[PDB]
């Protein structure tokens, strides 16, 4: 498993091919996931300064502290 | 003959006699025990809700109604 390809669909990596564009590490939900969250995603986010950062499209509910942004 | 039917009347009201226990005390216990594990329910998400610093307003409570208002 590469960041280009990974070994899995619901896993997605965005690489940054210069030096003025973020990284990105995006999960969509689904499979064994409940019904509720089946298509939402969780992606972590890193600057170009490198800084890291999670966002959650869920509903608030049911995010944890770390990413209620 | 009539003493025979004396004798089922007299069984007749024996048996509507019979003592009746107090059964509120069975329902009043019940209930209250049914009301004690529903509140004691929302003590898990009141103490995560404590403990992760939230305020009231953004504690979400998974309640449902209860048919006994606990």
């Amino acid at each position: 498993s590469t960041a280009a390809v990974t070994g899995q669909t619901g896993l997605t990596i965005t690489y940054p091919a210069s030096a003025t564009e973020s990284a990105a590490i995006q999960g969509t939900f689904g499979n064994s996931a409940a019904i509720k969250i089946k298509n939402q995603t969780l992606t972590w986010t890193r600057t170009p300064e490198g800084a890291w950062s999670c966002a959650t499209t869920v509903e608030a509910k049911f995010k944890p502290a770390g990413c209620a942004s | 003959t009539l003493i025979e039917l004396m004798i089922v009347v007299a069984i007749i009201g024996i048996l509507a006699a019979i003592a009746i226990p107090q059964y509120q005390n069975y329902i009043a216990k019940s209930q209250v025990s049914r009301v004690m594990s529903e509140t004691g329910s929302l003590k898990t998400v009141i103490e995560t809700c404590i403990l992760d610093g939230k305020t009231a307003a953004n504690c979400e409570l998974g309640w449902t109604n209860s048919n006994l208002l606990g």
